[PDB]
RNA sequence: AAGGGGAUGUUUAGCCGGGAAAAA
RNA sequence: AUCCCAGGCUGA
RNA sequence: GGCGAGAAGGGAAGUGUGUUUCAAAGAA
């Protein structure tokens, strides 16, 4: 209590002293700067005076409340009116930090949107990320959309794939329907692709996982199944292209041919192969329903074992894929027209065989430790 | 980094006293001790240890990035769990996980804000030219080169360098949009 | 109540002034004397640049906010000047092309003298304008005061409002301060060889703008 | 509209004198001067092609 | 430790010997006079030898010298005749080009309509001088650019375009091949293997910019120099960079097939 | 998302001329 | 003495 | 931003005001 009162009085007194000194003639004002060499000897007369901006920041150090932020604004207004302000990275970053410290996120967003009119430099990307994090924490991921749009439109804020990833995850986190959230994330990712910004693997992995989860939900009985499949395929191709670009930046007959491709491949990635196998399975299932991925899954298991023996991507086995595999393996035999029923039963038996083979491969895979035995089956039974 | 009551009384009581001793409120690295910062950061030998408030800032930034990315991972995990629920021990664990992660993220963000606000203003560690000096010196050097060229008006490499410079020059010309000094035309005797 | 000149005020970026105790140098013995430096406050007049325009802005700290400092950049089209327009543009508006309209100046519409006899008559009914491209920019008081230089030339407006087509029909001067930058209605166009990195395309709009 | 009603035809308006213009009800000195100037300009072919 | 006045006085000999930036760093204080002398030397003679080449980007970044004109002069001097300044992988110790390119990571340029980093200006310089490079120089530049030992997203596309142009030019020169047979003889098994390894870095997953209309809305100012180089190559000498990569890999593999 | 959310970031200095305030 | 100058020149 | 603007002065002054007789060149 006493300490808080003392610091508030110090802040108010500092502001009032600045105001009075400004009211006094200009020859008695605090200097704009501290002086340069030729107009310890070398260090003499370099930084030996309290500039008006330095005094303002020192007073701002005393502010820790949403009311003290307004006294800080008064100091800034005094500096602007009397022309003792020289905007720079220090001023921008410290104003943003003052707003965040005083817990004025709305004022922080206003600074983001208003700096180009009266400030030379933009706030720091770390502080922009912290603002995004606070928006996420406050249960308002939608604010991330507006903030990222403002950042991207602003020419002085450079484009960074981390911001794209944060925006995509926020869009997926929006409190709306899953299809709508996926559509928003797709909009953000398409903006990134149109501009030509190679995103990290994790963003495309999130996109493909969402698309395939919706695809499985639809096939259990905004976007159609074809739309979801095409979105997943496009996102995976973008993922591969972006991985190649990042690497450069940082320095049946086809069924048989798959074996040769894998044999001559240097060192595939377990998670990428798992996603590719899931995409292949989804494509095959959709084509059959309208009317092999087992190799890819086995290769993914082998690659996982190889990696265990010896980047910025999400590591794990999609639980949606696990649930789909378990449901397929649990295909009950009961579940012109008679011929169609026989064909459907044959297709279901084929799917059950493929699911059983996939489960057998995953048991020996390095992902087995992530799947507790007889857990998905119990969840389905319950 | 904050002002003490002694200073608040000595230099903030009245305008005459503020004008008498305002130079005392110049917080520089020489007025800080980093031993407690090193102790709180551990940094046991042979680690370098804290030597500047900027190093403190860098360490806090690294911690903040780690905590924030952990929070993002936990958030997406909870989103997936909510999706599965829409389609228990999961949420029972996630409640505590999110609580602890959010508390840690808030602490890290507040630490970053406080560091940015309190750390003294950044000044050149050595005695070197400022932005205005650099700008004027570059303009003067270019003017001197042009004046010497006009005065003149193994060299094959120089000729090739001139040719590449001409082929690389932007057609419209120089676009100086953030001049440090008011616009000026510098010259030289040649 | 009577309409009288507003009190004199000092501009942003300057110390206060003491003022004078009587309006002009003849008060009150010559009541019809008008000073050349008198502030133009009546409707249909443009306040003088850096003398009576841009007065010091003071508000109670209750209402202060960061938007309070964007007033000069948010000034409307008829009032916003070239420097205020340029401050919040890519590369501070440099490498782009600027031209003034003048069709919305306050005197042409408001005031007692707005409607008066003209040497040619009253209006009953493509254009060659003056185009300025900045090259050197330096703000003395952001965003409304700057010392700019650039290329002045003769352009070619056309039907879209009007759109610049050939900013370089005739070469004018290669380095001059902008004409009529003090105030007016300015329009700008980015260069043909624009980069998407600097001139950021508009962020896609949300598919479902939920309330 | 009242001035137009007072002036029955373009011939009357063009050949009217300052006395008739003043006699017209509701016409001010500025309006009379404007009408005179524009009538002369049109008769001389300097308006509306101004 | 030399006095700054004497450092300025002997700066010419210090440059001519390659021992200038070390003395500059060791000077007590840097004033406007010393800064002006250094900048005048940089602009007048942008050629440096020895450790000066590696110290130049670091010294410029420390001082704040980011004028695009000076940066372009320095990069042009560096990339003119690289074989006489940088280590040549083909068979005292000239430094490698990978370190030089990595040293430009955080060296921005100022007062340019389209570019913000020294990487873009270096790419423009190599594209501009592309027509005069010999095969060993082209291979050295390519290896330095793509060596393993962060480029900005903005300059990534320009970097990819420059790589494509370099691949096309090396393909053309090798296809062109008395003097040709002497060059082939100079190209031994070691050199062929080194070239194969160098090209193998870009072998695989060609950048989409290669298939983009650039090598097939006016072209943006970012790639104006790349467009100029492409037009010059097309008129003086159509082969896509992907096809050039395939041809180079096939030729080198055939040569290898015949420590 | 182990690793760019990283790093770099003191003020151009004089002379003349004109203007305003304080003082006189 | 450093508040302003749509006023100027200079610094190897 | 540029030109013009004294409600068209009787408020000072006696050897003054005014009157009469003269004289007044840049581009040297």
């Amino acid at each position: 209590q006493a300490r808080e009162e003392q610091r508030r009085q110090a802040l108010k007194s500092f502001i009032s002293r600045l105001d009075d000194l400004f009211n006094l003639p200009h020859q008695q004002w605090l200097p704009l700067h501290s002086g340069a060499p030729l107009g310890l000897s070398p260090t003499n007369g370099r930084d030996d005076a309290l500039s008006a901006q330095e005094a303002f920041l020192a007073a701002c150090r005393l502010a820790s409340t949403r009311g003290d932020f307004q006294w800080c604004l008064q100091g800034l207004n005094l500096l602007v009116n009397f022309g003792r302000l020289r905007p720079d990275w220090e001023l921008s970053d410290r104003l943003m930090a003052l707003s965040l410290h005083c817990r004025r996120p709305e004022q922080a967003e206003q600074l983001l949107s208003a700096f180009p009119h009266f400030l030379a430099c933009p706030p720091s990307p770390v502080l922009l990320f912290n603002l995004i994090d606070e928006a996420l924490a406050a249960g308002r991921p939608q604010d991330v959309r507006r903030i990222f749009a403002t950042m991207r439109e602003q020419w002085q804020l450079a484009l960074r794939p981390a911001f794209y990833v944060a925006a995509i995850r926020a869009m997926l986190l929006l409190p709306t329907s899953a299809d709508q959230s996926l559509k928003e994330a797709q909009l953000v990712a398409e903006d990134a692709a149109a501009l030509g910004v190679p995103l990290p693997p994790v963003a495309h992995q999130l996109l493909v996982e969402r698309a395939l989860t919706l695809f499985e939900e639809r096939l259990r009985q905004c976007y159609t199944t074809e739309e979801l499949l095409n979105l997943a395929q496009e996102s995976h191709n973008r993922l591969l292209v972006d991985q190649a670009r990042d690497a450069v930046r940082r320095h049946r007959i086809p069924r048989a041919e798959v074996s040769e491709l894998f044999l001559w491949n240097r060192a595939p990635n377990a998670h990428l192969l798992a996603q590719a196998a899931w995409l292949q399975w989804a494509a095959e299932r959709f084509a059959e329903r309208h009317n092999s991925w087992i190799q890819l899954l086995q290769q993914s298991c082998s690659a996982s074992l190889q990696e265990l023996a010896g980047s910025s991507l999400h590591r794990g086995l999609p639980p949606a894929l696990l649930a789909a595999l378990i449901r397929s393996s649990d295909a009950s035999p009961l579940a012109q027209k008679r011929e169609i029923v026989l064909r459907k039963r044959n297709v279901l038996l084929k799917e059950r065989r493929e699911a059983a083979q996939a489960l057998r491969a995953l048991q020996h895979s390095a992902f087995a430790d992530k799947l507790p035995p007889v857990h998905v089956l119990s969840a389905l039974l319950r | 980094c904050r002002l003490s009551a002694a200073q608040q009384e000595r230099v903030l009581i009245s305008l005459p006293q503020f004008q008498q001793y305002n130079k005392e409120l110049v917080l520089r690295d020489r007025h800080l001790d980093f031993s407690p910062f090193g102790k709180l950061f551990n940094l046991r030998e042979p680690a370098c240890g804290v030597r500047t408030s900027r190093d403190v800032l860098a360490l806090v930034k690294v911690t903040n990035q780690h905590v924030s990315r952990a929070m993002a991972s936990v958030a997406t995990l909870q989103s997936s769990v909510q999706l599965w629920l829409s389609e228990n021990g999961l949420r029972n664990y996630c409640r505590e996980l999110q609580e602890v992660t959010e508390a840690l993220a808030r602490s890290s963000r507040r630490c970053l804000y406080t560091a940015i606000v309190q750390i003294p203003l950044r000044r050149k560690t050595w005695v070197g030219p400022c932005q205005g000096e650099v700008e004027w010196a570059t303009q003067q050097a270019l003017a001197i080169m042009e004046a010497d060229g006009a005065r003149d008006r193994t060299l094959s490499k120089m000729a090739e360098m001139n040719a590449i410079i001409q082929c690389m020059q932007p057609e419209r010309g120089i676009v100086a949009w953030e001049l440090r000094n008011p616009p000026r035309v510098v010259t030289a005797r040649g | 109540e009577k309409e009288v000149p507003p009190p004199l005020k000092s501009g942003i970026g300057e110390p206060k002034k003491t003022g004078y105790k009587f309006p002009h140098v003849f008060f009150p013995y010559k009541s019809r004397y008008r000073s050349p430096h008198r502030q133009r406050w009546w409707p249909g007049s443009a306040p003088r640049f850096l003398l009576h325009s841009h007065p010091k802005r003071w508000a109670p700290r209750r209402d202060l906010s960061f938007a309070f400092f964007a007033f000069h950049g948010l000034k409307p089209f008829a009032e916003k000047n070239l420097y205020e327009l340029m401050h919040s543009l890519p590369l501070r508006g440099a490498s782009s092309f600027f031209w003034r309209e003048a069709d919305s100046d306050p005197w042409k519409h408001l005031g007692r003298k707005a409607n008066r006899l003209q040497a040619r008559g009253v209006r009953t009914q493509g254009r060659k304008q003056l185009v300025f491209s900045p090259r050197e920019i330096y703000y003395k008081r952001r965003p409304f005061h700057a010392l700019v230089f650039g290329r002045l030339s003769v352009g070619q407006l056309g039907a879209s409002s009007r759109v610049l087509k050939h900013p370089e029909i005739i070469r004018g001067l290669s380095r001059v301060a902008p004409p009529q930058a003090s105030l007016g209605g300015w329009k700008w166009r980015p260069p043909k060889d624009a980069s998407r990195w600097i001139f950021r395309p508009k962020f896609p709009l949300p598919f479902r703008p939920e309330l | 509209e009242d001035i137009a009603a007072a002036f029955s035809s373009w011939t009357d308006l063009a050949n009217a004198t300052i006395d008739v213009l003043q006699s017209v009800e509701g016409m001010t000195n500025q309006q009379r001067r404007l009408i005179v100037k524009h009538v002369r300009l049109y008769n001389h072919g300097l308006w509306p092609e101004n | 430790q030399l006095s700054p006045r004497e450092f300025r006085r002997q700066s010419l000999k210090l440059q001519r010997q390659g021992e200038l930036f070390g003395y500059f760093a060791g000077l007590p204080y840097v004033s406007w006079r010393s800064l002006l002398r250094v900048l005048h030397l940089l602009v007048a003679k942008p050629f440096f030898r020895g450790q000066d080449l590696l110290a130049l980007p670091v010294v410029c970044k420390r001082l704040g010298v980011s004028d695009f004109r000076v940066v372009d002069r320095l990069l042009a001097g560096a990339v003119v005749r690289p074989s006489m300044n940088f280590a040549s992988p083909f068979s005292k110790k000239r430094p490698p080009f990978s370190l030089f390119v990595a040293s430009l990571d955080d060296w921005p340029v100022q007062h340019h309509p389209h570019h913000m980093h020294a990487v873009q200006r270096l790419l423009a310089a190599i594209c501009a001088n592309l027509h005069n490079y010999t095969t060993p120089d082209l291979l050295l530049l390519f290896d330095g650019l793509t060596a393993l030992g962060q480029m900005p997203v903005e300059a990534l596309e320009e970097f990819e375009v420059t790589l494509g142009l370099l691949l096309l030019q090396i393909r053309a020169r090798l296809r062109e091949g008395g003097t040709g047979k002497d060059g082939e003889s100079f190209f031994s098994s070691r050199n062929v293997l080194k070239a194969y390894e160098i090209v193998s870095r870009v072998a695989g997953v060609p950048p989409e910019c290669w298939t983009s209309p650039f090598f097939a809305e006016p072209t943006e100012g970012q790639l104006t120099v790349q467009k100029h180089a492409l037009a010059k190559f097309l008129n003086t000498s159509t082969c896509s960079p992907v096809h050039a990569v395939e041809d180079l890999l096939c030729l080198l593999g055939s040569r290898i097939l015949a420590v």
